[PDB]
RNA sequence: CCCGCAGAAGAAGCACCGGCUAACUCCGUGCCAGCAGCCGCGGUAAUACGGAGGGUGCAAGCGUUAAUCGGAAUUACUGGGCGUAAAGCGCACGCAGGCGGUUUGUUAAGUCAGAUGUGAAAUCCCCGGGCUCAACCUGGGAACUGCAUCUGAUACUGGCAAG
């Protein structure tokens, strides 16, 4: 019983990650698209694409800089077994702020730089570094 | 060899201190370039900097003072 | 020690409770000795030491160490129980308070005068 | 408006007065699961006309017996 | 009867007369509604030992509030300068 | 509440000058210093860790004549103050009025400082006080009262208090037996060895 | 409307004025419609000679592009003025905002 | 110059037909003072020839650290065997704060203020180079502009 | 509180010194007498027992006991584990309950932003003020991490409808 796609695919970067492979996939939800247009933004993945319409698969390609993968800390925070919401000002900052968390806010999704600037909070997703 | 060929520097800047000890003998005295292999380009402008330097008593004229 | 588990039954520590029941965490007590014994140590060591055997007025009786050299306590005395546990003894888990009550200070101590209840000698 | 608050009808015998589930939805304070927690709200309608299988909206009334402290104004989705 | 008087909130031979508006039935360093000023008997030479709060009460002498003989004096001392 | 007994078995368990003295004889003359007192001073220390924050908070209390729990209440309202709380100790430490005292050097050690202020002689800012621990705001003038003033005492005090480093933040004027706290003193004019870090090791532990 | 580099020393005694000074020195060059390129404050750094008598004067640094006469004036201000001592100024050749 | 200390020295034996023979082993660390460490272990059967053998492995496999002016740049946790290690960068007015033996290896680094703690095993042979671990991945935001591109 | 008389004159004890833990030597005792918070000391050369000398730490207080927190990440929400150290029910179905693929629209419960009321005073913290200083007293602020109301956002979850 597949309960957390999101956690799913961000096991799918650890794997890939790890085996240093080019590309991975996953099944496609627009949670997983806003998340890649996030990880795209911020530099962590460097493609994203979305195909197929009768069952939409999502595909991601790996960055390595000098032979080791770029992403090295990813790690789900808020669970189907123990949701965080996090107000306006207490939004943690990754690393003293040089990683990232990504949080899913009430005006739409952004990382914790953009949020904590747009002043709001909300149902933070993972910590990315 | 000469260090100031090296890093591109533009000029000695007398402000800048902790190079001017490695330069100064223990007495005040400028050493001269035929010991650190400076290019005079780089020595007139450096010597320079230290009577800058103490000018302001960043640097000591003597051990005597 | 999943989140779900928890809510149903939270985190549980034992007490751990005192080593003494010396009651309600008095810091002495005052009983009448049921008898002197001297008694063996356990293994590593070998002594014949002093113990009394003191009914509390509180009700318990258990057993205190007499420390210090010599004392001259016999049937019936009320002295002070204190605490403190004797690891050659196993059993006994209290010490007696020398000086205070029916219980003298050691005689002729000068270093260590003040735990073993004698006065300070002139000088 | 008035303060005013919504909640499932889970008695249905009951004379010209009804027992309704406040359900809350609330964070735990120590292990942070939102938790679904209810209580029951002992509630006062004349003539008795809803039942089971109801959401109703209450307010806050002065006692008309011991607990007996809400009075419904509305009622929606009357259907299984 | 709400009313106004005094309350010794400083130390043994150093008083503070923190003037409240108290009940009078309470005791003097209890309970009382609000605060409104303070008295300093052994006030330094800079004057800051005693302060009020005017319209405070006037509001509360106006409602119908009554006062002590003590701060009777300091309102009269205050007066409106000196 | 003070140490009364010999200094120089002080000055001798830590190994260097603890300025308990006069000056008018020479330290090694007076005592052998280079070991600690007793029976068994000439051992090797090989000492701790422990034992090396101990000696150097042992160090400032002597010099400054403050027990443990007055200079407990030190490290506190130094933790307590903003900055860094190694040199904020110090600076508490120095605004002592027993402390003033001798470093203008009205008296030949700190002990003459500390009984010429419990003996009722130095007014501040026209206010005479009793109490040796006063600590002394900026821009204070303190001042010897007439009573004691030409006593052989201070001049011998300030005789050889001439020899001293004479310190940048107080103003001095010896013959009106007159002084200025005009600042705070900097870690940067104090001895340049109180190794205050040790200290807060140690009470941070 | 050339650029200037101006280090000053103020006696230790007011120290704690020295920020007066600064802003209006910086007063005056705006109002002659000078900049600022840059100003760090040295503290009381050691001398390595005492000059007349004292020890641990209080460094100022300063980088302005300027008039040449609003600065004439300000030296003169140097010269006139006893709670500074020991003011030196320069000529550089681009406007320069670096640290050290 | 490169600050040699050392941390904890030990007595392990080994038993033979004669019986027992005892060998002293020694734990050091070296390291200039801006980001560059290294540990030395080294047995030996004198006590200063086993500092000898360790601190001349210890002049060698040395580490490079990314530190800022005088701390860490972010928070991080070091994992060895079964010591676990927590350390946080501190302010200017806060000293440097830890184990004994996390306080030589962090104090040859240049750091002055890290706020340390020890979870679990605290022997220091594994202590020290679980410290290691976590130094050896501090991260700077140039370099992880050079991963990303901002 | 201020002034004057006389003369060092009227005023220092307590614990500890094997490691942990700062401070060690001599004599007596000799598995005795005893110490001891844990490891452990003592059976004729005891730095651990008792005495002395010396030293160390506190100080008009000093030790012991007592109690609670911490160190203890040793009930681990933050922040622990289950092959062999303690730990996977012998194995399945299974009600409640916890969680759940994917889109559209609706709602706004959770969630998040703002506003208001409130969160007594005192206590804590910070900037001040006065007792010769300090303790203490005291002005103002900050906080009181809360709760409740109301207005908004609908990304996600929850609800509903349609797939």
């Amino acid at each position: 019983s597949m309960q957390d796609p999101i956690a799913d695919m961000l096991t799918r970067i650890r794997n890939g990650q790890a085996a240093n492979k080019a590309a991975v996939t996953m099944p496609s939800s627009k949670l997983k698209v806003a998340i890649a247009n996030v990880l795209k933004e911020e530099g962590f993945i460097e493609d994203f694409k979305v195909e197929g319409d009768t069952k939409p698969e999502l595909e991601l390609t790996l960055k390595y800089f000098q032979g080791k993968a770029v992403v090295e800390s990813i790690q789900r925070v808020s669970r189907p077994g123990l949701r965080i919401y996090k107000r306006k000002d207490e939004l943690p900052k990754v690393m003293a702020g040089l990683g990232i968390a990504v949080v899913s806010t009430s005006k739409g999704v952004m990382t914790d730089r953009a949020a904590r600037q747009a002043g709001l909070g909300g149902e933070i997703i993972c910590y990315v570094a | 060899f000469c260090r100031f060929t090296a890093e591109g520097v533009q000029e000695i800047d007398y402000k800048d201190i902790a190079t001017l000890k490695n330069y100064i003998t223990e007495s005040g005295k400028i050493v001269p370039s035929r010991i650190t292999g400076t290019r005079a380009k780089y020595q007139r402008q450096l010597a320079r900097a230290i009577k800058r330097a103490r000018y302001l008593s960043l640097l000591p004229y003597t051990d005597r003072h | 020690a999943t989140v779900n588990q928890l809510v149903r039954k939270p985190r549980a520590r034992k007490v751990a409770k005192s080593n003494v029941p010396a009651l309600e965490a008095c810091p002495q007590k005052r009983g009448v000795c049921t008898r002197v014994y001297t008694t063996t140590p356990k293994k590593p060591n070998s002594a014949l030491r002093k113990v009394c055997r003191v009914r509390l007025t509180n009700g318990f009786e258990v057993t205190s160490y007499i420390g210090g050299e010599g004392h001259n306590l016999q049937e019936h005395s009320v002295i002070l129980i204190r605490g403190g546990r004797v690891k050659d003894l196993p059993g006994v888990r209290y010490h007696t308070v020398r000086g205070a009550l029916d219980c003298s200070g050691v005689k002729d101590r000068k270093q260590a005068r003040s735990k073993y209840g004698v006065k300070r000698p002139k000088a | 408006k008035i303060r005013t608050l919504q909640g499932r009808v889970v008695s249905d015998k009951m004379e010209k007065s009804i027992v309704v589930a406040i359900e809350r939805f609330v964070k735990h304070p120590i292990y942070g699961k939102f938790i679904k927690r209810t209580t029951k709200l002992h509630v006062h309608d004349e003539n008795n006309e809803c039942g089971i299988g109801d959401v109703v909206e209450i307010r806050e009334c002065r006692p008309l017996s011991k607990t007996k402290s809400w009075t419904l104004v509305r009622v929606v989705e009357k259907a299984v | 009867m709400v009313t106004i008087r005094l309350a010794r909130h400083g130390a043994k031979k150093r008083p503070f007369y923190q003037v409240v508006v108290a009940d009078s039935r309470n005791a003097r360093n209890g309970r009382f509604i609000e605060r409104v000023g303070f008295f300093n008997p052994i006030a330094s030479e800079k004057e800051e030992g005693t302060r009020l709060d005017l319209d405070r009460i006037a509001h509360w002498v106006g409602q119908g509030a009554t006062i002590s003989d003590r701060v009777a004096a300091l309102i009269k001392e205050v007066n409106k300068a000196a | 509440a003070r140490y009364l007994g010999p200094k120089l078995k002080l000055s001798r368990r830590e190994g260097t000058d603890l300025f308990l003295k006069s000056g008018v004889r020479a330290i090694d003359t007076k005592c052998k210093i280079e070991q600690a007192p007793g029976q068994h001073g000439a051992r090797k220390p090989r000492l701790s860790d422990y034992g090396v924050q101990l000696r150097e908070k042992q160090k400032v209390r002597r010099i400054y004549g403050v027990l443990e729990r007055q200079f407990r209440n030190y490290y506190k309202e130094a933790a307590r103050l903003k900055g860094n709380t190694g040199e904020n100790l110090l600076a508490l430490l120095e605004g002592r009025l027993d402390n003033v005292v001798y470093r203008m050097g009205f008296g030949a050690t700190r002990a003459e400082a500390r009984q010429l202020v419990s003996h009722k002689a130095i007014m501040v800012n026209g206010r005479v006080v009793n109490i040796a621990s006063y600590q002394v705001s900026p821009n204070d003038v303190v001042s010897i009262r007439e009573k004691a003033k030409k006593q052989s005492r201070v001049k011998a005090a300030l005789e050889l208090a001439e020899q001293r480093e004479k310190p940048t933040w107080l103003e001095v004027d010896a013959g009106k037996m007159e002084g200025t706290f005009k600042r705070k003193p900097e870690r940067s004019d104090l001895s340049a060895d109180i190794n205050e870090h040790l200290i807060v090791e140690l009470y941070s532990k | 409307m050339r650029h200037y580099e101006i280090v000053f020393m103020v006696h230790p005694d007011q120290s704690e004025q020295v920020p007066g000074m600064i802003e209006r020195y910086t007063a005056a060059i705006t109002g002659a419609e000078g900049k600022i390129h840059r100003l760090e404050d040295w503290g009381r750094r050691q001398l390595a000679y005492p000059i007349n008598k004292l020890h641990k004067a209080h460094y100022v640094l300063m980088n302005v592009e300027a008039p040449q006469e609003v600065i004439d004036e300000l030296e003169t201000t140097f010269r006139f003025n006893d709670a500074v001592i020991r003011s030196m100024v320069m000529r550089t050749k681009h406007a320069v905002t670096e640290a050290s | 110059e490169l600050q040699e200390k050392l941390i904890a020295v030990n007595r392990v034996s080994k038993t033979v037909k004669g019986g027992r023979i005892f060998s002293f082993t020694a734990l050091t660390v070296v390291g200039d003072g801006n980001g560059r460490v290294g540990f030395g272990y080294g047995k030996a059967r004198e006590v200063p020839a086993a500092i000898q053998k360790a601190m001349e492995k210890a002049r060698r496999n040395m580490i490079n650290v990314a530190l800022n002016n005088g701390t860490l740049q972010h928070p991080v946790k070091g994992v060895h065997t079964g010591s676990r290690v927590f350390m946080q960068p501190a302010s200017e007015g806060t000293g440097i704060i830890a184990g004994g033996a996390m306080r030589a290896v962090l104090e040859v680094a240049g750091v002055h203020n890290v706020l340390a703690k020890a979870y679990g095993s605290t022997n220091p042979i594994n202590v020290v180079r679980a410290t290691i671990d976590g130094l050896e991945n501090m991260n700077s935001p140039e370099m992880v502009a050079a991963k990303r591109g901002k």
